[PDB]
C-alpha cells in the first residue's frame, strides 16, 4: 500500500503538470500574439518619418 | 502423585515463554513494516512533486 497509494499520486501528478503546463502555454501565447501587436502598433503613428528618412539619405 | 507433578510444574511456564517470544515476533513485523511502508511513500510524494514543478518551470522558460 505504500506503493499503491503513491500510485494514485502518480495519476494527478501527471494529469495536473499536464493541464497546467499545456494552460501555461494558452496564456502565453495568446499573449505573445498581443504583445507582437503592441510593438506594431508603437511603430505605426511614427512610422511615416522613417520612411521619410530612409528616402532622403537614398535620394541625390 | 507429587513426581510428575514437578513434570507439569516445569510445562506451564515454558508455554508462557513461547507465547512471549511469539507476541513480540508478531508485533516485530508489524513494525518493520510501519516505518518502511511510510518512509518509501515519502519518497515518492516527493519524487513526484519535484518531478513536475521543473517541467512546469522549465516550460515557464518556453
Amino acid at each position: 500500500e505504500a506503493e499503491a497509494k503513491a500510485k494514485a499520486l502518480e495519476a494527478q501528478y501527471r494529469e495536473r503538470e499536464r493541464a497546467e503546463t499545456e494552460a501555461l502555454l494558452a496564456r502565453y501565447r495568446e499573449r505573445a500574439e498581443a504583445e507582437a501587436k503592441a510593438v506594431r502598433e508603437k511603430a505605426m503613428a511614427r512610422l511615416d518619418e522613417a520612411v521619410a528618412l530612409v528616402l532622403k539619405e537614398v535620394l541625390p | 502423585s507429587k513426581l510428575e507433578a514437578i513434570l507439569s510444574q516445569e510445562v506451564e511456564a515454558e508455554i508462557q515463554a513461547l507465547l512471549q517470544e511469539a507476541e513480540a515476533k508478531a508485533e516485530a513485523v508489524k513494525r518493520e513494516a510501519e516505518e518502511k511502508a511510510k518512509a518509501l511513500l515519502q519518497a515518492r510524494e516527493r519524487a513526484l512533486e519535484a518531478q513536475y514543478r521543473a517541467a512546469l518551470r522549465r516550460a515557464e522558460s518556453a
